[PDB]
């Protein structure tokens, strides 16, 4: 539901590290551990990230939507109170 | 506390629809008056701030996750490329 900084830090970490490895004299020379145990964590983290991301989007919309209605409410109520007061004025 | 607002999810709809029904009748006064409408307004109207706040928050967060996912998206690709040369 919410990604932690530790998870987030493993991403730029992994990302960056992947480059320090992009061109090294072997693949196994990297597939020793730190890369593989890191990758493992990062990859698993895709599911939480999305789950977390989706939840943020969803809410936002539910909230955009609510706001919209709220505006329209505080928009009609005025247009109505406006004419209403004008009628009184026109007397 | 976020719930304080997501709860009103229905009062909003309700007040909306009823006020809406009105704006297409010009009965003005009726709806303008009526304690219930006042009541729903009296509880919805004040959510503007909280709602305004929450918008920015989730607005941000969503922005972040997308950027992070983009980064992960790339590293993966790189990883996989580097990995391909590990097949053969």
């Amino acid at each position: 539901v919410d990604l932690s900084d530790e998870e987030k830090d493993s991403i730029y970490m992994f990302a960056s590290l992947v480059e320090k490895m992009k061109s090294r004299p072997l693949n196994e020379i990297l597939e020793d551990s730190k890369l593989q145990n890191l990758a493992q964590r990062v990859f698993a983290s895709k599911a939480r990230l999305n789950y977390a991301l989706n939840d943020k989007a969803q809410k936002y919309n539910t909230l955009i939507e609510m706001n919209g209605k709220i505006s329209e409410i505080m928009n009609i109520y005025d247009r109505l109170l406006e004419q209403q007061l004008q009628s009184i004025n026109l007397s | 506390k976020e719930a304080i607002v997501f709860s009103q999810k229905t009062t909003i709809d309700q007040l909306h629809n009823s006020l809406n029904a009105a704006s297409k009748t010009g009965n003005s006064n009726e709806v303008l008056q009526d304690p219930h409408i006042g009541d729903m307004y009296g509880s919805v109207t004040p959510l503007r701030p909280q709602v305004t706040r929450m918008l920015g928050k989730y607005a941000k967060e969503k922005e972040d996750m997308l950027s992070l996912r983009q980064v992960l998206a790339n590293a993966e690709r790189s990883y996989n490329q580097l990995m391909d040369r590990a097949a053969n």
